[PDB]
RNA sequence: UGAGCCCGGGUCGAACGGCCUCUAGUGCAGAUCUUGGUGGUAGUAGCAAAU
RNA sequence: GGGACCGAGGACCGCGCUCUGCAAGGAUGCUGGCGUAAUGGUCACCAGCGACCCGUCUUGAAACACGGACCAAGGAGUCAA
RNA sequence: GAGACCGAUAGCGCACAAGUAGAGUGAUCGAAAGAUGAAAAGCACUUUGAAAAGAGGGUUAAAUAGCACGUGAAAUUGUUGAAAGGGAAGCGCUUGUGACCAGACUUGCGCCCGGCGGAUCAUCCGGUGUUCUCACCGGUGCACUCCGCCGGGCUCAGGCCAG
């Protein structure tokens, strides 16, 4: 480069690790309705998109159900359940935009007045609120075909007496 | 006296409503002291000087000319010395047209 | 890349001292290791619930030795001069201002150590800040 | 950080010394923690009793087995003794520091004792050894609560 | 006799070493490519030496020692300009220092990469140290400290801050600063003072 | 690893430290150790001697 | 297929393989969090498990026996032929 | 006149009232004990009270240097604060609670464009020292080259812990 090494800093050996693509489970197949695990919106009961790289998943509530927007979460932190609502009518064109990785990645005056200050919640993007209707208008037309999957899209997963998860299949 | 009044004009007609900014040096951490200065002037408001250890820091110019901007009256730096305040700067920003006025330093000791 | 020099990490076999035995009885024993001598004594005998003794087992890793934990090596420095022997080596070695160097010429070090790259571990003794 | 309790301001508290004081150092420990914390009418006419056998103090740590009596039920204790000496001693000191707060400008119907200390003299050189000590205390104004005006709304 | 020098260096004394604690040794000499004390870079114990050093100016040079002038030691260094561009500086110690040992090659290059990179360094922190406006003054000598701790207690007692206060405040209820009907003190009080 | 070593904070007032060598009256828990100082016993025994 | 612990080394070199590079002489890739506190220290105390008071001397050994109220300073293989 | 000696429990028993104090009929035996401060400037005066003592006030650079006097350890003791304590405490490994204290990567280089100033840039001129071919001054300017500086844009780089 520009510098010639200052110091006795020696560069690493080569290193043999190739980069292999993640193989899923055979659950998670697009569709397939997950329960979250952890996070803001932990117990909520969503649906799959798409299954994207390095063990992470597209997701969808839809949002005009549950509440939860198009989000990612990890494979690893989701149960898998029996159940799965048609995708046909689903715009693919609108999931393979979303799933870029760069679509949900990204001193003066007025610097040195908010220090210190809770910054305001951003309100929603207006590309966001459209893209997420383009996706749910199919996908909610589809899960009201099937009697009482809206009403268990709205609920939430809960662990009550007696329910021992060894056991219990989703 | 009449030297006085003509070498700090601004001091010495009356003053407007105060307005008072209280911060700290850099990287401080003497907040909850630096809030009691401020508790102790009335129509006082704390800003940290910093806001993370790796930010933009700021100088005392910079931060005179931002509240002279902003319609404050003076400026009060609170340094600090093994987490205890121990210098006092009292910077007069005035009003209108006229420059910042005197720089008044003292230093805290009990 | 402005930090110390890559390193392994730190690891330490041993935190705590290794007292001397009945130096919590006695005020007259202190602290610093003793190696017990007596035939029957528990510590020597490495009996069980008792004190443990120094061993070369103990020993730190050679590529992480006198390191301290931000990962620079301690260099006593009297006066500018011993600052400037640290040009070839900012990121090995760190500035310890000496406890018998004055206010003054600590300011000559502090200033100089900037400008060179290097950390000083002792950077607000006997100074402070005017605006 | 941490800022230590201050200390109350000299214009509210009057100081006395008393040292290398020719009296036992046991009786004036016993003597002085049962004056601790009083007002000083309270300590003075209870100084007096002791000289008058009419009260006892409370022997806690310095505790040789010598008065049981139905003084003990004021204390809860049942040692308790009559140090005619150590009551003398420091009755003199509070009206020294009585002295000193009429000297300054107290109200002296409101001096309570804020602290009381005996500590040991050097021993007198004479096989036998007296236990000389030296006392200090200092003599404060009760703490005055004056009314906090309502807020103003703007 | 580059090696019998040597060996009265390493193993009986050297002026310029300071010996650490650390595990390495550090040679004190202004004409040293590396700080450290090795037979490498000792330029006592090498008749044929190179060294890189920068002038309060702002200049970069480069000094060649050969076993020639060893018995003129005024006439040691061969002392030769290097260029302010980087590439050609660099090239400039390739040249001169042509059929040496190449570990004086490489520390010379070290030398010199450091030596610019404190420069620009040290534009960087006058430049902010300009705009930031603040110095490092020494703080308060140990005399003068304890003087003004013994006077601070002398004009604490010499103040009487409370009977001061007071004495003020009643001063300024009998002049009327209050004004009439004052919201300070209750009516039967402001009676007393009339 | 350790014997130990460096720094910070306070106190303090006149000299001291690293390296390489030379030197020795050179490292303490014991010796019913020596000298000094100080405890519990104990405000106890008891007011004998000494003071 | 499921789980745990571990990542020593630091340009290339060697043996190979499914040969436009690979799992083949030792962990990379991606994402996030971290400064009114990430992370440590010391003290006091609680808790589980552990754990006879040191030295000397006798003896196969324990057990006796001698010394130890506590602290500071001194204190014992030296020098000559 | 000196010292690779000792530095106030050392060095002569004695740094000072030392063969002194003191003991023994007597011959003899024989200690302990140095340091205010540069200078007494050794606390005038007011005020408690019987004292080798305080509170104010003053001297001094400093009086927590006040003829108990440089520095002022430990044992031992008082006050204040925190925690604990059902017939031992103390100690080893490992948490946890509380209190106090510290503060983690020094937190940067490289490109592009425009302006400005310098030169180690001109087969520019004069001078000085020199290892005699290298350096350093002074005056020229910006055709080229290279450094900085200011105002933009861009790039990557990084310390620890997780998934
Ligand atoms: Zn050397």
């Amino acid at each position: 480069q520009k510098w010639y090494p200052a110091e006795d800093e020696a560069q690493p050996k080569k290193v043999r690790k190739a980069v292999r693509p993640w193989t899923p489970r055979k659950s998670l197949q697009p569709g397939t309705v997950l329960i979250l695990l952890a996070g803001r919106f932990r117990g909520k009961r969503v649906v799959l998109l798409k299954c994207l790289d390095q063990g992470v998943l597209l997701v969808t509530g839809p949002f005009k159900i549950n509440g939860v927007p198009l989000r990612r979460v990890n494979a690893r932190y989701v149960i898998a359940t029996s159940v799965k609502v048609d995708l046909t009518g689903v715009d693919q064109a609108k999931i393979d935009e979303v799933a870029q990785p760069k679509y949900f990645t990204a001193a003066s005056e007025e610097a040195f007045f908010k220090q210190g200050e809770k910054p305001q919640k951003k309100p929603v993007s207006s590309t966001r609120a459209a893209d997420q209707k383009a996706i749910d208008k199919a996908l909610i037309a589809n899960i009201k075909k099937v009697d009482m999957l809206a009403s268990y899209l709205a609920s939430s997963f809960s662990l009550r007496k007696g329910d021992k998860p060894h056991l219990m299949k989703f | 006296p009449d030297s006085l009044t003509s070498q700090f004009p601004n001091l010495f007609e009356p003053p407007p409503v105060p307005k008072i900014l209280v911060t700290t040096g850099i990287n401080g951490t003497i907040h909850k002291e630096a809030e009691e200065i401020a508790s102790i002037f009335p129509n006082a408001t704390y800003i940290r000087r910093t806001a993370h250890r790796y930010a933009y820091k700021y100088s005392v110019r910079e931060i005179a000319k931002f509240a002279k901007n902003r319609g404050y009256t003076a400026l009060l730096v609170v340094q600090e010395d093994q987490k205890r305040p121990s210098r006092l700067v009292v910077v007069h920003l005035n009003g209108e047209g006229v420059p910042p006025g005197p720089t008044l330093t003292y230093t805290i000791r009990n | 890349m402005v930090a110390a020099k890559k390193h392994v990490p730190i690891v330490k076999k041993r935190t705590k001292r290794f007292m001397r035995h009945q130096s919590d009885r006695f005020k007259c024993l202190d602290s610093a290791w003793r190696k017990p001598k007596g035939i029957d004594n528990r510590v020597r005998r490495r009996f069980k619930g008792n004190l443990a003794m120094p061993s070369i087992g103990y020993g730190s890793n050679k590529k992480t030795k006198h390191m301290m934990p931000s990962g620079h090596k301690a260099f006593l420095v009297h006066n500018v001069k011993d600052v400037e022997l640290l040009l070839m080596h900012n990121r090995t070695y760190a500035a310890e201002i000496a406890h018998n160097v004055s206010s003054r010429k600590r300011i000559d070090i502090i200033t100089r150590a900037k400008q060179l790259g290097v950390k000083v571990t002792n950077a607000k003794a006997k100074v402070t800040t005017e605006v | 950080v941490r800022y230590a309790a201050t200390e109350i301001a000299p214009t509210k508290s009057a100081r006395a010394r008393g040292s290398y004081l020719r009296v036992s150092f046991k009786n004036t420990r016993e003597t002085a923690q049962a004056i601790n914390g009083w007002k000083l009418q309270r300590a003075l006419t209870f100084l007096q009793n002791v000289i008058d056998k009419k009260e006892a103090v409370p022997m806690r740590r310095y505790a040789g087995s010598t008065g049981r009596t139905a003084q003990g039920k004021q204390w809860g204790v049942s040692r308790a003794r009559w140090p005619v000496k150590s009551a003398q001693f420091l009755i003199g000191l509070l009206k020294n520091a009585e002295a000193n707060a009429d000297a300054k400008g107290l109200d002296t119907g409101n001096l309570i004792i804020k602290h009381i200390q005996v500590n040991q003299a050097p021993k007198q050189r004479r096989p036998y050894m007296s236990n000389p000590c030296h006392i200090e205390l200092i003599l404060t104004e009760a703490e005055e609560t004056v009314q906090k005006s309502e807020a103003v709304v703007r | 006799s580059d090696e019998i020098v040597w060996q009265i260096i390493n193993q009986q004394f050297c002026a310029f070493k300071l010996k650490t604690t650390k595990g390495q040794n550090f040679c004190r000499n202004e004409y040293s490519v590396s700080g450290l004390c090795n037979r490498q870079s000792c330029p006592l114990a090498n008749s044929r030496y190179a060294t890189v050093r920068q002038s309060p100016k702002g200049t970069i040079y480069l000094y060649i020692k050969t076993i020639e002038r060893s018995h003129m030691p005024s006439k040691w260094w061969e002392k030769i300009k290097l260029s302010q561009n980087y590439q050609k500086a660099l090239e400039q110690i390739d040249q001169r220092l042509q059929f040496f040992p190449k570990f004086l090659i490489h520390k010379c290059k070290q030398r010199l990469t450091r030596l610019v990179q404190v420069a620009i360094r040290m534009r960087r922190i006058a430049a902010e140290e300009a705009r930031l406006g603040e110095k490092l003054v020494p703080k308060m000598a140990p005399k003068i400290k304890k003087r003004e701790e013994a006077r601070e207690r002398k004009a604490l007692a010499a103040a009487k801050l409370e009977r001061t206060i007071e004495r003020e405040l009643l001063d300024r209820l009998r002049q009327g600063a209050y004004g009439d009907q004052p919201l300070n003190c209750n009516p039967q009080i402001w009676k007393k003072v009339l």
